[PDB]
């Protein structure tokens, strides 16, 4: 069995208050506390980041809604926060009890997930770089739980944001989604005592980390044998008919009086009308879905342009996702770059997250896409 | 002439033990069933029958586990010693062998009885059951052939012989037949004739930096897959074993073992299932194999 | 490590072709550990995570 320290809900009502008299003299936050109770953990499922499922074990303690689940490995993580800067943290799970049963069995979530809660961002802030979103969305002052502080590797948020669509409010959820995406990195929340021996106090925060600083590509095969999980995701979101009845509105009439256009969308990515369509059907898809759009006339009285029918009937994202064993002869930890090899295929992502489960230890792959 | 049963804690392996369950101290005794049972997915529609796949699958095997010892303490250490010696290792390989075979089975401790139901001098007849992993493989050495040139005939063989500068005559099915090739001694084949699900190859390399492994080919002269190494320096050898309950990819230097796992190259080992055709040794001077092929009923 | 001689503790020891293991994709830092209770054999390497001097 694993190790499991429970605490009582981390109420940032409570512990963001700076009163604490450290031993020097200064006053900061307050410190976590000790577990209520020391307890086992015990038919498991346990999630590393929390990426696809929730994490579920029964605990020997009688745990409740609201309290904090520290699950203790005898290992270390060593996290590159500066170029040459490694620090000793030592391995941690750390869940929220969301819903205990009759038999006590807990579902826990990642605490990170479980964070950044009910928090929407408007789009203003999404402009900026990624640094200034995980600003945001880390703050103790906001969030339904209590942070101390954010380890984070500047390489890898370095990059631009990506662009919202129609520049709207979404969820903090979605958008960490949608940067994790891009990043190729997923969120580990860890409890560990202050670096400077001065202060006592026992801390909670995320990683943001990797154990190389400039993260490299790996090469690997995924065998049948590791009881490999195999379906598909998508990234980005882009409409699925890709054939298109397009309707446009007479001016004298007041209506749909005219006759419809179709236009289809080509194996490489361009939309044409169907009329001016003079091939051999090679560089047209496999299957034709349809859908039947109604346009209205702009002000001007010209018909809608054609880009603006082709953001509707273009592809979406088409991503593979592999869930399999452990190898011990080649071990894949999360938050690595890989390009996996599965039945003569060639997949390239990231290990997004890690199962540690009594009878297995398994990881999720996801194939981040841009191939061509 | 009578059958033999061999438990083995690891075939194939240095560090391997057997205990004969046939004439040694602790002994099997009537198999619960040695055949097999078949699903063949069959649905009649209007009493004309339409067959499906069948999924063979294999039941498992209950013995009448038996010990004969002097004393009390002599069983009792009897039973502690064999049931944590199949405990010690994840997989046991029970053999199975016969006047015309010796075949094997890959087999996992499913349940094993204690009881204080003793005759004489404290002997054990209890029920040890087994979980079926694989029923009935042949474990046989693979070597590869030679090929020697034919024998030269005057005026059967392409030569100008005789009379001077030499004639070679054109007759009707006799005429001239070439004696060989100019070093006959490159030609090799590793043939493999039957479909062969997993091997333990001792691969001897020649050339330091230089991919060295093996690969194979089908039929028509295509590869399927290829299991190969750049290492930096020359291994003595490289000890690869297929199987996969226990894989094994390591490169042998002196008295040291180094995997060789994260050296090979992943594009070119596309199947473990070796096919009809042949084997080809990727930059290696002696090769030893041992391949193992299931029969599913023996 | 073919031939390499080290003075840890002003304890004096030769490497020679001792192989440790390393762990893929990560800054394995080699430790030289002694134990003076283990009588048979003091020094031991490791390839660790972190530098845990
Ligand atoms: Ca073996």
């Amino acid at each position: 069995m694993l190790e499991a320290n429970v605490y009582d809900n981390f109420n940032p009502n409570y512990y963001n208050i700076s009163d604490f008299s450290m031993p020097n003299g200064k006053k900061e936050k307050r410190g976590l506390p000790i577990p209520k109770a020391r307890c086992q953990v015990i038919n498991y499922e346990l999630w590393e980041t929390g990426y696809l499922y929730t994490s579920s074990a029964t605990l020997t303690v009688s745990v409740e809604v609201g309290d904090i689940v520290q699950i203790l490995f005898p290992e270390v993580v060593p996290i590159e926060e500066a170029l040459g800067k490694k620090k000793k943290l030592n391995l941690d799970m750390v869940y929220l009890v969301t819903d205990v049963d009759e038999s006590n069995k807990a579902t826990l979530k990642n605490y990170f997930w479980a964070m950044i809660e009910s928090l929407d961002v408007p789009n203003a802030i999404t402009k900026t770089t990624n640094f200034a979103i995980i600003d945001y969305l880390i703050d103790p002052n906001k969030n339904n739980l209590m942070s101390y502080g954010y380890f984070f590797n500047s390489s890898i948020f370095a990059g631009k944001a990506t662009i919202n669509r129609k520049a709207e409010t979404s969820s903090a959820h979605d958008v960490a989604k949608r940067i994790f995406s891009k990043v190729q990195f997923q969120p580990t929340t860890t409890i560990q005592h202050a670096p400077s021996e001065t202060d006592p106090r026992n801390l909670l925060f995320i990683n943001f980390a990797s154990r190389n600083w400039n993260r490299k590509r790996i090469t690997t095969r995924v065998d049948i044998k590791q009881s490999v999980t195999m379906d598909t995701e998508t990234i980005v979101d882009r409409s699925a008919y890709n054939f298109a009845v397009v309707f446009v509105k007479n001016k004298a009439t007041d209506d749909y009086t005219d006759p419809p256009k179709m236009y289809i969308a080509k194996n490489n990515g361009d939309v044409i009308d169907y009329s001016t369509y003079h091939g051999d059907g090679t560089d047209l898809p496999d299957v034709r879905t349809a859908k039947t759009l109604f346009y209205d006339r702009d002000d001007h009285g010209n018909p809608p342009e054609l880009s603006t029918i082709k953001v509707e009937i273009s592809p979406s994202t088409i991503v593979t996702r592999l869930i399999f064993n452990q190898n011990e002869l080649l071990p894949l930890y999360v938050n690595d770059l890989v390009d996996i090899w599965y039945e003569g295929k060639l997949y390239s992502g990231y290990i997004a997250d890690r199962v540690k489960t009594e009878f297995n230890d398994r990881l999720i792959f996801v194939e981040s896409g841009d191939k061509p | 002439m009578v059958r033999q049963y061999k438990i083995h804690t690891n075939l194939d392996g240095t560090d391997d033990k057997v205990w004969d369950v046939t004439n040694g101290k602790v002994r099997f005794y009537q198999p619960s069933n040695l055949g097999l049972q078949s699903t063949n997915n069959i649905w009649q529609s209007n009493g004309i029958g339409v067959m499906g796949t069948r999924s063979i699958t294999q039941p498992q095997i209950e013995f009448k586990l038996e010990t004969f010892g002097e004393s009390l303490e002599e069983n009792y250490q009897l039973m502690k010693d064999f049931v944590n010696d199949i405990l010690s290792k994840k997989f046991v390989t029970l053999e199975y062998q016969t006047e015309i075979f010796q075949v094997y089975a890959d087999l996992a401790l499913a349940d094993v009885t204690k009881t204080e139901g003793y005759g004489k001098n404290g002997t054990f007849s209890e029920k040890i059951t087994f979980d079926i992993i694989t029923k009935w493989y042949t474990y046989e050495n693979l070597t590869f052939d030679k090929i020697q040139n034919g024998k030269v005939i005057a005026g059967m063989s392409k030569i100008y012989g005789g009379t001077a500068p030499g004639n070679y005559k054109y007759i009707k099915g006799t005429s001239y037949t070439y004696y060989g090739e100019s070093d006959i001694d490159r030609l090799s084949r590793w043939d493999i004739k039957e479909e062969i699900f997993s091997f333990m190859g001792i691969l001897y390399p020649k050339l330091p930096k230089t991919p060295a492994g093996v690969r194979f080919l089908d039929d028509i002269g295509n590869e399927y897959t290829a299991i190969v190494f750049k290492t930096e320096q020359v291994q003595d050898y490289i000890l690869i074993n297929t199987d996969v309950n226990d894989e094994t990819y390591q490169g042998w230097k002196g008295t040291t073992a180094l995997n060789l796992f994260p050296v090979m190259d992943f594009e070119r080992y596309r199947t473990r299932i070796i096919e009809k055709g042949q084997m080809e040794l990727i930059n290696l001077s002696k090769a030893e194999f041992k391949i193992k092929r299931k029969a599913d009923f023996v | 490590y073919t031939n390499t001689s080290i003075i840890a503790g002003g304890r004096y020891f030769e490497l020679l072709n001792e192989t440790v293991a390393l762990k893929g994709d990560s800054v394995n830092y080699i430790h030289a550990n002694i134990d003076l209770t283990q009588t048979a054999n003091p020094v031991s390497l490791s390839a660790e995570t972190a530098n845990n001097s």
